[PDB]
C-alpha cells in the first residue's frame, strides 16, 4: 500500500506521519531540559515514549525536578528517589559554593511542558497503519499502488501525475473541499 | 534491515563453509556469487538446443581442375570434423575419452537444425526452389562447363518443384535435396520428435503449469496457457514440465546444495520491522540492584553480529527440520543475567521441541529449561509461595498460591510439551500437490494458511495452548508486569507466525524441498543418534539474539524475481543430469564393445572427461557442497526425458562406426611410385583428369600381407632382425599392417610436390641406446597420419621430360577407409546427389517455445 | 550410539566432525603398511596368525 | 618406456656374484631372529614423516 501525494501535503503532515510510523521519502526544491539521573529519564521514556536528556554539569541550564507525587505515579523505586535527592543535595552544595530547577508535581504540567501525549486504552494491533511508504519521487513511480491529488502544486508533480495515471490498475483519489490534511489523514487511516 | 533471497543464500554459504573448514586434511577459499550462478543457469535455460536457418549448410563442395570434362566431389562433413578434438596419445586415456566426447558432441550439434521460410521463385504457375536452398556448391565449376552439359544442369534446376504435405494437421513445403547420412539421421530424429510431442505431452505440461500457478498464487498470461491451441503455431517442447523429483534427489550428498538452491530461487524479499511502538519496554519485577537494567528496550537497534544471529534464527525457523539452532557464549560481551533470564522465557514460545520435528537441539532445550527454572525461583520483588518436588531435575517445583506444577514445561522430544508443538496438529496432508514428493502442509500454532489476513486487526483475542499455559504460569508466580507485556505482544506474535506459515506453505514449494520420507525420519534419527542420512545443519546463536528475534518480524515486501521461472530451471537441470548419466552409460558400453583397440581406463577418467565438457552453470550449481557412490548413482534407473537426450542417444548410436569419427587402425605400409606422366600431348593429358592419393580402393588381398604388433616388433628387435625383416619384406613388395593403436587421419590438398615429412614419413619410430653394460632399444608408433590429394597442373611451356625425375621417389604410408571422401565424377552427375527428402515451414508459420513466451 | 544414549551430547558432535580426518589417517597407515613395508623381513603369515 | 633387449657386446665380459630371487626360508630359519628381522626391515623400508 504505497501512496503518492503532493510534497507540501507531506511537508505539513510530517509530524502525524512520523507519529503513525509511515516512513517519509521527500525531495525538496527550495532550550531543552534534563533529568537529574538516567533512571528517571529511562522510566519516563518507557512510560511515554519521549526521549529525555541527562544533566552532566554542562552549563547554567534548566533542571526538571520530579516530585514525590510523580515519583509515586511512575512507580519509581526507593533507590531512584534516594539517588534523585542525593543529586539534588549535590546541586544545592554546588550552587551554594558560589542553573534553575523546577519542581514539577502535576501530570498535566509535565505533559503541557514537554513530551508526548499519554496512551489510549484500546487493544494493540500488530501495526498502526496498512501503508508503508508515501513518497514524492519519480524514481519509485512503479513502486506505488495508489496516488492522491490536491489543488496545491509542485514543480515535479505534473510529470509524476502523468507517469502515474498511465498505470493500468491504480487507485486514484482527489480532494476538492474542506482541509487537505484532514482528508489525507482520513484516507491514510481507512486505506 | 533489508533481506533478499541471494543475500540470505550468501550468508548461509558463509556460515556453512566457516563451520566445515574447521577440519581439513592433506595440508595443501572463495564464496561463489549466487547472482552469477543464477544468471548463468537462467541463460542456459533460455538457450536453444536447435537453431532456425533458411538454408541448410553446404554438404558437398567441388574443386575445379584444369580438365573441362572432369571434376572432384568433396564431402564437406569429413574434411572439417577432423579438426574437432586434439591429437590422440595412448599414455593418457582421459584425453582420448575427452576427444571422443567432443567428437560425439559435434555430430549432435551439427545435426540439429530447422528449415523455415526458404527463398523460392515461381515458374509457369508452379513454385520452384532457388539454387541456394539445396546443399550443393556447383557455382564454381559452371564457368568452364560446355553449353550442352550446362543446359542439362539448367534443366535439372528446373525440375526442383515444390509439393505440399500435411504435418500435425498443418501443410508444409516438401522438396528434395542433398545431405550427409549422419546429419540426415539427426534431422529425421528431430523431426520425428516434433511430430511425437504434439500428441499429448504439451497439453499435460500446460495443465501441470496451470496447477502449479494455482497452488503458488501465480497468475500467468494467456500467452502461456492458451496460445498453443492456435493453428498457426508449432510448439517444439525441448523441455518437459512435469519433472519427477527423484532425478534431482538421486545425486549423492546434495542436501546442502538443494537447500541453498531452494533459498536462492524462491525466497521473497522483505524487511525487519519492530513491533508497534504502542508497546512499552518490558519492566522486570525484581528488587533493584545498583547496576541492573530496570527495563529492556524494544526499539533499540542491534549490532551487525546480532543481525546475523537473528537472520540465522529466522532462516532456521522457516526450514523446520533441516536447520537447527545452538547456543554460543563469547568470552567477553558482559551481559546482565536479566537478558539471558528473559531469553529463557521467550525461547519456550519461539520454538517447537517435539511432536513431528524440532527446531532446537537437546542442549538448547536443557539450557532454556535451566534459565526458566532460575527465572521462576530466583526472581521476586516480594516473598512468593513455592513448593518443591522429590526428583533432582529442573522444574520439579510448584509455585504460587495455586498448585501449578511446572513439570510440563520441561522439554521432552517424545511428546513436545512446553513448546509450540503442545497438543497441536503441526503436519497434515490434504490433497495431492504439484510435486508428488512433498505433500505435507506445515502450520505453526494451528494457523491455517488458506485464509488471508490483515495486519491491522488480525491476532486480537486468539491464543494457542502453549501461550495460554505460559501466561497462566507467569501470572501465577506474581510477575504482573511481564504477564501484561507478553499479553500485549500477542497479536504481533500471531501475525509473525502467520507470515511465516504463508511463506513456508506457498512460496517454498519446489523439488528442492526435502521429501516426506526423509522429513519424517529426521526426529527419530536425532533421538536415536544413529545418523545415516544427511545430518541437519547446526547454527550458533547468542542470548540477546533470542530477545531481538522475539522483538522483530519478517514482512515480505514483494515476491522473488525468479519465482515465476523456477520450473524451467529445474527441468533443464534434471535434463542435464540425465544427459550426463546416459553419456556415462554409453561410454562404458563402447569401452566394453572394443577392448582390443580402445585404451583400458577407470571410471574416474572418463567421468572427468565428461565433466570437462558439461556446461559450467550445472557444474557450479552441483559443486556448492568417491567412486562407489558414483557407480551407485550410475546404476540407478531413473531418467528424465528431453529433446537433448533424444538427440544424444541417436548420436551415440550413430557413433558405433569409428569411420564416422574417422578413427582407424587399418594403416598399411607398401613401397609405391609417384606417377610420372608422359606429357607428350599436353592438351590430351589436361583433358583427362589425373590425381594420386594415399587412399586404397580396396583392402590389400589376404596372404599378401603380414601382421605386426608391439610384441612381434620387440621380439624381432631382441635379435636385431626388425629392420632386416622390414627391408626383406619391402624388397619382396609385400604388404605390412600395424595394429593396436587407434590413429587419427588428416585430409590435405596439394598442387605440387608435397613437403617431405609427409612425402617419406614413417608411422613408426625406432631408437636404441646403451647405459651401464646392457644394450637398450625403443619402438613407438606415430598416432597422427595424413591423407593428401595431388592435382597435377600443366602449362604449355614445360618440356615433356620436365616431369620425369632421374631417380624414383618412394612413398610408404597407405590408409584404407570404407566410405567415399573424394570421388572423381564427370559433370553429368553433379546434381545426381539430390536424393534426400526435406520439409520446410512456410514464412507465415511461427515457431515458439515455452521459454520464449515467458520472455527469459 | 552409546554416547548419545548416555546424554553426552556435547562431545558427540565433536566426534562426528572428526571422521574425515580419522579415515584419512587410517588410509595413509594402510597405504604405508601394504605398499612400503613389504620385504623378505616381513613376518610370515603362519607366525602372524599364531 | 624402454624394454630390455638380449645383447652381448663383443668387448665385454659379465660377472654376476649374486642371484636375486632370494629364498625367504634362508633368512627366516635363523632361531630367535624376530627382533633382528624387525630391525633390519624398519631400517631398510620405514619412511620418515611429519
Amino acid at each position: 500500500a504505497m501512496l503518492l501525494a503532493p510534497g507540501d501535503v507531506i511537508k505539513r503532515s510530517s509530524e502525524e506521519l512520523k507519529q503513525r510510523q509511515i516512513q517519509i521519502n521527500l525531495i525538496d526544491w527550495t532550550g531543552r531540559w534534563v533529568v537529574l539521573t538516567e533512571e528517571i529519564a529511562r522510566a519516563i521514556e518507557s512510560k511515554y515514549g519521549t526521549k529525555i536528556d541527562v544533566y552532566r554539569d554542562e552549563v547554567p541550564a534548566q533542571i526538571i525536578e520530579v516530585e514525590r507525587s510523580l515519583q509515586k505515579e511512575l512507580g519509581i523505586s526507593r533507590e531512584g528517589v534516594a539517588e534523585q535527592t542525593e543529586r539534588l543535595r549535590d546541586l544545592r552544595r554546588k550552587e551554594k559554593s558560589g542553573i534553575t530547577i523546577e519542581g514539577v508535581m502535576s501530570q498535566k504540567k509535565l505533559l503541557s511542558m514537554i513530551g508526548g501525549v499519554e496512551r489510549k486504552m484500546a487493544p494493540i494491533g500488530a501495526r498502526e497503519s496498512a501503508v508503508m511508504l508515501v513518497s514524492n519521487s519519480i524514481k519509485d513511480v512503479v513502486r506505488a499502488t495508489a496516488y492522491f491529488t490536491a489543488p496545491t502544486g509542485d514543480p515535479h508533480w505534473k510529470e509524476v501525475a502523468r507517469e502515474a495515471s498511465k498505470k493500468k490498475n491504480i487507485l486514484a483519489y482527489t480532494s476538492t473541499g474542506g482541509d487537505v490534511k484532514t482528508e489525507f489523514l482520513h484516507l491514510i487511516d481507512h486505506l | 534491515s533489508s533481506d533478499s533471497g541471494p543475500l540470505l543464500s550468501v550468508f548461509a554459504l558463509q556460515e556453512i563453509m566457516q563451520k566445515v573448514r574447521q577440519v581439513q586434511a592433506d595440508y595443501m577459499f572463495t564464496v561463489p556469487d549466487v547472482q552469477k550462478i543464477l544468471d548463468d543457469i537462467k541463460a542456459l535455460a533460455a538457450e536453444q538446443v536447435y537453431k532456425i536457418v533458411k538454408v541448410p549448410s553446404i554438404s558437398f563442395r567441388h574443386i575445379v581442375m584444369q580438365s573441362r570434362d572432369r571434376v572432384l566431389r568433396v564431402d564437406t562433413y569429413y574434411e572439417e570434423m577432423s579438426q574437432v578434438g586434439d591429437v590422440i596419445t595412448e599414455d593418457e586415456p582421459e584425453k582420448f575419452y575427452s576427444t571422443i566426447i567432443k567428437k560425439v558432441r559435434f555430430i549432435r550439434g551439427k545435426g540439429s537444425f530447422i528449415l523455415h521460410d526458404i527463398p523460392t521463385r515461381d515458374h509457369r504457375g508452379m513454385e520452384v526452389a532457388e539454387p541456394e536452398v539445396l546443399g550443393v556448391e556447383f557455382k564454381n565449376v559452371l564457368p568452364v562447363l560446355t553449353a550442352e552439359h550446362r543446359a542439362m544442369i539448367q534443366n535439372a534446376l528446373d525440375g526442383s518443384i515444390i509439393e505440399n504435405g500435411n504435418v500435425a494437421t498443418r501443410d508444409v513445403d516438401v522438396f528434395i535435396g542433398a545431405c550427409s547420412e549422419p546429419v540426415y539421421r539427426i534431422y529425421n530424429r528431430l523431426q520425428g520428435y516434433i511430430e511425437a510431442v504434439q500428441l499429448q505431452e504439451l497439453r499435460n505440461s500446460i495443465g501441470w503449469l496451470e496447477r502449479l500457478g494455482h497452488r503458488k498464487r501465480i497468475t500467468y498470461s494467456q500467452e502461456v496457457l492458451t496460445d498453443f491451441r492456435r493453428q498457426d503455431t508449432i510448439w517444439v517442447l525441448a523441455l518437459q514440465l512435469p519433472v519427477n523429483p527423484q532425478v534431482v534427489w538421486d545425486v549423492p550428498r546434495s542436501s546442502i546444495a538443494n537447500l541453498i538452491m531452494n533459498i536462492a530461487t524462491c525466497l521473497p524479499t522483505g524487511e525487519y520491522i519492530a513491533p508497534n511502538p504502542r508497546i512499552s519496554s518490558i519492566t522486570l519485577t525484581q528488587r533493584i540492584t545498583t547496576t541492573g537494567p530496570f527495563a529492556i528496550l524494544t526499539g533499540s537497534t542491534p549490532t551487525a553480529q546480532q543481525l546475523n544471529d537473528v537472520r540465522k534464527i529466522y532462516l532456521a525457523l522457516m526450514f523446520p527440520g533441516q536447520i537447527i539452532l545452538d547456543l554460543k557464549i563469547d568470552p567477553g560481551e558482559r551481559m546482565d543475567p536479566a537478558v539471558r533470564m528473559v531469553a529463557g522465557v521467550v525461547g519456550h514460545l519461539l520454538f517447537t521441541a517435539g511432536g513431528r520435528f524440532t527446531n532446537l537441539t537437546q542442549n538448547m532445550a536443557r539450557q532454556l529449561d535451566i534459565a526458566l527454572n532460575d527465572y521462576l525461583l530466583y526472581m521476586y520483588n516480594t516473598r512468593v509461595q513455592v513448593n518443591y518436588g522429590p526428583t533432582g531435575e529442573p522444574l520439579d517445583f510448584q509455585i504460587g498460591r495455586n498448585q501449578y506444577d511446572c513439570n510440563v514445561f520441561r522439554a521432552d522430544f517424545a511428546t513436545g510439551t512446553g513448546y509450540n508443538g503442545w497438543a497441536t496438529i503441526d503436519v497434515e496432508y490434504r490433497e495431492p500437490a504439484p510435486y508428488v514428493h512433498a505433500q505435507r502442509y506445515i502450520r505453526y500454532c494451528g494457523i491455517d494458511s488458506r485464509e488471508l489476513i490483515n495486519p491491522t486487526t488480525y491476532g486480537i483475542g486468539m491464543t494457542y495452548h502453549c501461550y495460554n499455559e505460559m501466561l497462566r504460569m507467569l501470572v501465577a508466580a506474581g510477575k504482573d508486569s511481564e504477564a501484561a507485556y507478553f499479553r500485549s505482544m500477542l497479536p504481533f506474535h500471531m501475525v509473525r507466525f502467520a507470515r511465516i506459515n504463508q511463506i513456508i506453505n506457498e512460496d517454498l514449494h519446489s523439488v528442492f524441498s526435502l521429501p516426506d520420507d526423509m522429513f519424517n525420519a529426521l526426529l527419530p534419527d536425532l533421538i536415536a543418534g544413529a545418523h545415516q542420512n544427511a545430518d541437519p545443519v547446526v547454527l550458533d546463536v547468542s542470548w540477546i539474539s533470542l530477545w531481538f528475534a522475539f522483538n522483530r518480524s519478517f514482512e515480505p515486501t514483494h515476491r522473488n524475481e525468479m519465482l515465476e521461472v523456477a520450473p524451467l530451471i529445474e527441468s533443464v537441470y534434471a535434463s542435464e543430469l540425465s544427459v550426463m548419466k546416459v553419456d556415462m552409460r554409453h561410454l562404458s558400453l563402447m569401452q566394453r564393445r572394443f577392448p582390443d583397440v580402445l585404451i583400458q581406463a577407470r571410471p574416474s577418467h572418463f567421468w572427468k572427461a565428461v565433466l570437462n565438457d558439461s556446461p559450467e552453470a550445472v557444474k557450479a550449481v552441483m559443486n556448492l557442497s568417491n567412486i562407489r557412490d558414483m557407480m551407485r548413482w550410475v546404476m540407478l534407473p531413473s531418467l528424465q526425458p528431453s529433446l537433448k537426450l533424444a538427440l544424444e542417444e541417436e548420436a551415440w548410436a550413430a557413433a558405433n562406426d569409428f569411420e564416422d569419427l574417422m578413427l582407424t587402425d587399418q594403416v598399411y605400409m607398401h613401397r609405391d611410385m609417384l606417377p610420372e606422366p608422359r606429357l607428350d600431348d599436353i592438351e590430351r593429358f589436361r583433358q583427362e583428369g589425373f590425381y594420386y592419393t594415399n587412399m586404397l580402393e580396396a583392402p590389400p588381398e589376404i596372404d599378401r600381407v603380414v601382421q605386426y604388433t608391439y610384441e612381434i616388433a620387440r621380439l624381432q628387435a631382441n635379435m636385431g632382425q626388425f629392420r632386416a625383416a622390414l627391408r626383406r619384406i619391402m624388397d619382396d613388395d609385400d604388404w605390412v599392417r600395424f595394429g593396436g593403436v587407434l590413429r587419427t587421419v588428416r585430409v590435405k590438398f596439394y598442387d605440387a610436390r608435397p613437403p617431405d615429412d609427409v612425402l617419406q614419413g614413417l608411422p613408426f619410430s625406432y631408437d636404441t641406446n646403451e647405459r651401464g653394460g646392457l644394450a637398450y632399444a625403443t619402438i613407438k608408433y606415430a598416432t597422427e597420419t595424413t591423407i593428401f590429394y595431388l592435382i597435377y597442373n600443366v602449362e604449355f611451356s614445360n618440356t615433356p621430360d620436365s616431369l620425369v625425375l632421374i631417380n624414383p621417389t618412394y612413398t610408404m604410408t597407405k590408409v584404407f577407409i570404407n566410405k567415399r571422401i573424394v570421388e572423381r565424377v564427370r559433370v553429368g552427375q553433379i546434381l545426381a546427389v539430390l536424393n534426400r527428402r526435406f520439409v520446410a515451414y512456410k514464412g507465415k508459420m511461427r515457431i515458439m517455445d515455452i521459454t520464449q513466451s515467458l520472455k527469459m
